[PDB]
């Protein structure tokens, strides 16, 4: 790996600089290098890893959606034939996106998840696994689509089980996991009722636990609770 | 699109 | 070149798709491929080329400025020593930026400028040459800095001479050239009075020619005139 | 920063 010669601490330092400079591809490459040093990641480091790849794949997903929409319009009745270029370019972006997802899933499998024993780390990584399989599912149209969806589901479900046993209902990781699994249900699994039920139960159980929190923890939890509410408002 | 984190 | 096997028209088509998807690195690569086909570029194609590289280098410049500011702060009195990482990463971004500039200047030299005979094309390309030497000048600190600055100046001056002879004072290419050369004077050549004089004369001569224009041309010219005014307001 | 095009 190109980062093999750089110190772990230097990779972390540079990931933080890259974030400040909004250089998310660089940030992701630095954090991949840091993971490949083989040591576990701290909370802060896990969040650097997630921010980097979320931004990279987020941009790819947005581009894929633009191109997919153009492609769909090209296959409507009355649309003039423009050749293979729209499909080709959508495929190019799609392949790049799948590559990033495979990279992230590879880091999780080699060997972040297996060494993650604390609830905070294990849930975080399993949520990531669900998320990146979800992104693969968004673009999947073939024989493996069902298996990709089931891989996302399975990762989210393991994360949910741990989070419910080991974390308070206001824990931001738990809340964010539930938010994203709810979106999985709505957008991927064709299960809007499950999505709504999960978002509502999560919100209500968090509300009941806010009284236990400091001012700063309250701020963190209520921010994510508002995202749950926003989705519920969109869906009802 | 719905919110995710 | 990786685009050598793709049709010119397909490269242009895909550049337009990449623009829609805000995939400016792809857009630039497609347009580089189109230039390397060896045919002259139409007005629309020249603007695709410029948009692509402007966006790419614009992002690099913004990142370089963030990193340079952090580096400057690190060399103030009382700042704790953090090692070589800030300099290294600033250098990495700088080298990438210089590479993009060299790529653009290479396309202009091989062989866009020499085949550009119409005022609209030749001025456009010479403005580009000035711009990309200006971007090199922004990051230059060595023995060649004076020569880089003079290269920008020379390109802008040739463009100015042609524009004044061959284009009306409201022509958007002429106006944009003057805008950018004025910025060169202010920010690069330490010549704020020249910058102000050029912006003011350009604005005033355009104002006097607006009466000749259609509604649509008037809109185009006044938009750029407002940028001249904005700079004058900043500088006075 | 000043405006350029
Ligand atoms: C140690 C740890 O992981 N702690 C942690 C990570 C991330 C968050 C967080 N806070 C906010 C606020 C607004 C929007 C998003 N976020 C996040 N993001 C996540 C959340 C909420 C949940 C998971 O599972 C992952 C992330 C990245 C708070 C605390
Ligand atoms: C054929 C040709 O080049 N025509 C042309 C190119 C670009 C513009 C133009 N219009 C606007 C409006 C708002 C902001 C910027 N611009 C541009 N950009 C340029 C300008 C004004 C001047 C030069 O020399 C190059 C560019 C890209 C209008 C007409
Ligand atoms: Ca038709
Ligand atoms: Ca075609
Ligand atoms: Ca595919
Ligand atoms: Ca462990
Ligand atoms: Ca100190
Ligand atoms: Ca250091
Ligand atoms: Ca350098
Ligand atoms: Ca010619
Ligand atoms: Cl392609
Ligand atoms: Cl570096
Ligand atoms: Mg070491
Ligand atoms: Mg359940
Ligand atoms: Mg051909
Ligand atoms: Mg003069």
């Amino acid at each position: 790996g190109a980062m093999g010669s750089m110190e772990r601490a230097s990779l972390i330092q540079k990931a933080k600089l890259a974030e400040q400079a909004e250089r998310y591809e660089d940030m992701a490459a630095f954090m991949k290098g840091a993971v490949e040093k083989g040591e576990e990641l701290s909370c802060e480091e896990r969040n650097l890893l997630s921010v980097a790849y979320k931004n990279v794949v987020g941009g790819q997903r947005a581009a894929w959606r633009v191109l997919s929409s153009i492609e769909q319009k090209s296959n409507e009745e009355g649309s003039e034939e423009k050749g293979p270029e729209v499909r080709e370019y959508r495929e190019k972006v799609e392949t790049e996106l799948q590559g990033v997802c495979d990279t992230v899933l590879g880091l999780l499998d080699s060997h972040l998840i297996k060494e993650a024993g604390d609830a905070e780390s294990r849930v975080f990584y399993l949520k990531m696994k669900g998320d990146y399989y979800r992104y693969l599912a968004e673009v999947a149209t073939g024989d493996d689509k069902k298996r990709i969806i089931d891989s996302a589901r399975s990762a989210y479900q393991e994360a949910m089980d741990i989070s419910k046993k080991e974390m308070p209902p206001t824990n931001p990781i738990r809340l964010g996991l539930a938010l994203n699994f709810s979106v999985f249900h709505y957008e991927i699994a064709n299960s809007p009722e499950e999505a709504i039920s999960l978002a509502k139960t999560t919100f209500d159980e968090a509300m009941a636990d806010l009284h236990t929190l400091s001012e700063d923890s309250y701020k963190d939890s209520t921010l994510i609770m508002q995202l749950l509410r926003d989705n519920l408002t969109l869906w009802t | 699109f719905p919110a995710t984190v």
